[PDB]
């Protein structure tokens, strides 16, 4: 239940303690003020991907980009009951670049236009 | 079916990776951390990770390389305000020193003397002081070692050489993993790992060919190198049980000062009080007797049945790899391992030699020197070893005999003893899954 | 063997250097340009 401990949970198991792990997440004078200030850049990176996709308000958000399922040949049940999130991020290491980038451009620049439409009526 | 990207944050997914670590000790001068660091946490934490294999490499872990700078960095501090010994390279006439004394090798003593300046610009000094054969060269007439190569530098009196422990904590954004494994290797997937906020404290403690004061192993002895078939790399062993070390100074040596220029002091060793006799450290027959048959089965392991293992003492190099360094009181000692490594294996104290010398480069580096002032009275030091270095003289293929003689000479090896068991790890909360689902 | 340059541009000069040890002295020559040095022979 602590920090990771949720490292040899399944998938789907693991989601109990996405919280816990999001609070965690936050001359020698120099060497300590470039890892805190890194620190905070890396932080915010990874917010700035979540608001493009308009998910920052939750931890757990559903999109409108098809699942493409020959990335991998698995059952969601092969998936989530059977496997860990650590050899999960493996499987998909190819793909999470083809992934983010239809996040930014399939779905935002749809949602912005179709939003604006119906705000200028 | 119709299954949809999904977006998760906060999920428990780890990588390798690189990055300063804060120190802090438990821990008036002293040379050490102690006055660089801040304190630990009174109660640190550990979380078992279950199921899970994590791989190590101590030969590739950057912590061992954070942490040489570190010391070298901090030991460079504490002598920034203290006493320059340049006006001290003169022509240091000197004789042979004639007492009550049992000796060394002939001429190991002597008494000398020197013009030095005083706090008066215009005024100059006759003085005499006591130095061992190992800091004087001859040009009748003297120099100091290292007149000719580098600008000496006096400790100061004040600071305690005793090790403190440090502490490593990750910075936010990242964790320490810990592999609790009995009779790891230092290699390959480990089948116990844990988190922790924090390392270990780890003494700065600092040895050739042994290795002092530091970890157990704990059920049996293990033997670990980069490369166990290359007879180049060093092999390091530790012990499952301690074997102390007894060293002494018998001869209540006496401190006298005097000052130079207006800011400055200088420390010499008088006139020794009593008997003059060798220093030396004890090594217990017993029970490095049995130390020696666990290595050299566990050795037999690695290298194969039937084959004859002996020790030997190092065939050359410097001082500083050919004996074993000291620390003790402040004083620095070098000894003659020989007797510890004379055997051959098929199927109540020792007694070692010492040397004293008081200019030394704890570093190897070149045009750097320190001065150690002397230390007043009788030393006696207790300490332990908790490994061995060693190399082999071997590679050959020619023979049913192996042979071993002892390492040393990097420093960096002897904290990979007590960092194997640590590594870095980033945390990436960001993921993306095939669950279905629907949004507006 | 001089096709030289300006008159005097090249100088041979010597000096009491010091030594490795404060209670010690050596002679030495040197050759310097005219533009590093001035005179005060
Ligand atoms: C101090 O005494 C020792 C012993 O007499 C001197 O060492 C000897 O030096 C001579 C002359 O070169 C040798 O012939 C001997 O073999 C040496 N004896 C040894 C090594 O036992 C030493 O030189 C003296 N020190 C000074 C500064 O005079
Ligand atoms: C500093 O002085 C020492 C002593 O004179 C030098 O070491 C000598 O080097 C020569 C080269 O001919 C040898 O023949 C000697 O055996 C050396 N003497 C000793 C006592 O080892 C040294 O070279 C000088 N400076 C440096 C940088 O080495
Ligand atoms: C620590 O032990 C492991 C085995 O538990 C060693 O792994 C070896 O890896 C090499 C890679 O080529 C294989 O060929 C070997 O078969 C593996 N083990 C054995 C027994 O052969 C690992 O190298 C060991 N680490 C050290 C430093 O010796
Ligand atoms: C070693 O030398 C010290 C002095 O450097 C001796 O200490 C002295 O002990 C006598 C005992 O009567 C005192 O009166 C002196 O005042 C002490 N000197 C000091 C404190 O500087 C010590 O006893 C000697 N150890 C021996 C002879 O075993
Ligand atoms: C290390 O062992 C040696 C040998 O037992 C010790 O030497 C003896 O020391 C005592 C004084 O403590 C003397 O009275 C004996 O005469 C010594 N025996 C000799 C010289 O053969 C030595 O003291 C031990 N060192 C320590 C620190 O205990
Ligand atoms: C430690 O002492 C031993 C002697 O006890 C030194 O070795 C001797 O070296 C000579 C010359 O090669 C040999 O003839 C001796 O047989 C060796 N030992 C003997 C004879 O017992 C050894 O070099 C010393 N180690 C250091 C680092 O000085
Ligand atoms: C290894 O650790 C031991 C125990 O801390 C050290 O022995 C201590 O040394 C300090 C400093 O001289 C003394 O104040 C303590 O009283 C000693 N403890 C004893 C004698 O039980 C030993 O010096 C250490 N070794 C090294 C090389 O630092
Ligand atoms: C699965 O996605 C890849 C691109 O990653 C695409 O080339 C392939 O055609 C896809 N399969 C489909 C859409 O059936
Ligand atoms: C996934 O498992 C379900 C039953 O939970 C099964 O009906 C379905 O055919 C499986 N999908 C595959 C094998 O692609
Ligand atoms: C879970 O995955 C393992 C391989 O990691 C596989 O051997 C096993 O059959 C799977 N269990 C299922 C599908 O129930
Ligand atoms: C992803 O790339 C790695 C090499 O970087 C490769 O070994 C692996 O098979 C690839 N995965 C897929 C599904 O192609
Ligand atoms: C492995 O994961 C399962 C998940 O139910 C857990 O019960 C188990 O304790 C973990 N490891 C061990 C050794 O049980
Ligand atoms: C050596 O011992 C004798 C007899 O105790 C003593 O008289 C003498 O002072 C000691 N040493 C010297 C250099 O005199
Ligand atoms: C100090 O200088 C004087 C005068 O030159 C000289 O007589 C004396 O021997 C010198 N002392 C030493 C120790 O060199
Ligand atoms: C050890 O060195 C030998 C030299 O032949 C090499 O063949 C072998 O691969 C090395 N083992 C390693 C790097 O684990
Ligand atoms: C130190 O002396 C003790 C007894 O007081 C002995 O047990 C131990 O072996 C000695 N340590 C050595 C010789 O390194
Ligand atoms: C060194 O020689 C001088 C000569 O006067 C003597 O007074 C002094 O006691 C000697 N020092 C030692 C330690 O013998
Ligand atoms: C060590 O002790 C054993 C008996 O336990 C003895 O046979 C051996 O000779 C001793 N030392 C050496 C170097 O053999
Ligand atoms: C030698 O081989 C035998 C088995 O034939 C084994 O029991 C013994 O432990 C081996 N000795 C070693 C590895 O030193
Ligand atoms: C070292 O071993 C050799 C060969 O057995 C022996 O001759 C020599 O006396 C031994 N040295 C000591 C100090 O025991
Ligand atoms: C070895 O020395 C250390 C010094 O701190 C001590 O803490 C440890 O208990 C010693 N091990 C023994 C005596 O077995
Ligand atoms: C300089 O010139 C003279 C003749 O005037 C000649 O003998 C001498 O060898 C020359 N020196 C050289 C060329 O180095
Ligand atoms: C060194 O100084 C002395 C002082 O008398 C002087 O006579 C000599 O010429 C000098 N040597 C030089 C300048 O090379």
């Amino acid at each position: 239940l602590g920090f990771l401990g949720a490292a040899g949970s399944t998938m789907g198991a693991a989601s109990m303690t996405l919280t816990v792990q999001a609070r965690n997440l936050l001359h020698w004078g120099i060497k300590q003020l470039q890892a805190r200030v890194l620190a905070v850049e890396h932080y915010l990176r990874d917010q700035q991907l979540l608001g493009i996709w308009g998910c920052s308000g939750k931890l757990i958000c559903c999109t409108n980009v098809p699942w493409n399922s020959s990335w991998s040949n698995r059952n969601l049940s092969e998936i989530w009951d059977n496997m860990t999130w650590l050899q999960w991020d493996k499987e998909i290491s190819n793909y999470t670049q083809i992934i983010y980038g239809l996040l930014e451009e399939s779905q935002n620049q749809q949602e912005k236009n179709e939003q604006d439409l119906l705000a200028l009526d | 079916e119709n299954l949809w990207v999904t977006v998760y944050y906060g999920v428990p997914v780890w990588k390798d990776a690189e990055t300063t670590l804060f120190c802090a000790s438990d821990a008036k001068h002293n040379v050490w951390a102690t006055h660089a660091c801040v304190p630990t946490d009174p109660n640190p934490q550990e979380i078992h990770l279950e199921n899970v294999t994590e791989e190590f490499n101590m030969w590739k872990n950057n912590m061992v390389e954070q942490m040489h700078e570190d010391i070298i960095s901090l030991w460079d501090q504490s002598l920034k305000p203290c006493v320059k010994l340049t006006p001290l390279c003169v022509t240091l006439q000197c004789t042979n020193v004639t007492n009550n004394i049992t000796d060394d090798m002939r001429g190991e003593l002597k008494n000398c003397s020197f013009n030095m300046t005083t706090e008066l610009r215009d005024k100059k000094q006759k003085v005499y002081s006591l130095f061992y054969r190992l800091d004087v060269v001859q040009i009748k007439e003297y120099r100091l070692i290292n007149c000719n190569t580098s600008a000496i530098t006096q400790a100061c009196p004040k600071v305690s050489f005793e090790p403190i422990p440090i502490h490593y904590c990750a910075p936010a954004g990242f964790a320490i993993l810990k592999c609790k494994d009995k009779k790891f290797n230092g290699t390959g997937p480990c089948p116990s790992v844990s988190t922790v906020q924090c390392t270990h404290g780890i003494k700065p403690v600092v040895s050739t060919q042994l290795l002092l004061n530091g970890s157990l192993a704990e059920e049996e002895v293990i033997i670990r190198s980069e490369n166990i078939t290359n007879n180049a790399k060093n092999i390091l062993v530790q012990l499952n049980t301690p074997v102390q070390i007894n060293c002494t100074r018998p001869n209540n040596n006496t401190v006298k000062s005097i000052r130079i220029g207006p800011g400055q002091a200088f420390y010499y060793t008088g006139d020794i009080i009593g008997d003059i006799r060798q220093a030396h450290c004890n090594v217990s027959k017993a029970t490095w007797n049995e130390t020696l048959g666990k290595v050299v089965k566990q050795l037999r392991k690695h290298f194969g049945n039937n084959t004859i293992i002996r020790f030997a003492q190092s065939s050359g190099g410097d001082l500083e790899v050919t004996t074993h360094s000291f620390n003790c009181g402040g004083e620095f000692f070098y000894c003659n391992t020989s007797g510890l490594f004379n055997s051959t294996w098929i199927s109540d104290s020792i007694t070692l030699p010492c040397r004293i010398k008081q200019i030394i480069n704890m570093w190897q580096r070149i045009g750097q020197a320190m001065y150690a002032p002397p230390i007043q009275g009788v030393i006696r030091c207790v300490s332990n070893i908790t490994g061995l270095i060693l190399t082999r003289d071997g590679g050959s293929t020619n023979s049913t005999t192996e042979t071993f003689r002892p390492g040393g000479g990097d420093m960096r090896d002897n904290w990979r003893s007590e960092l194997y068991k640590y590594k870095v790890v980033k945390i990436e909360p960001l993921g993306v899954a095939p669950t279905r689902c629907k949004r507006r």
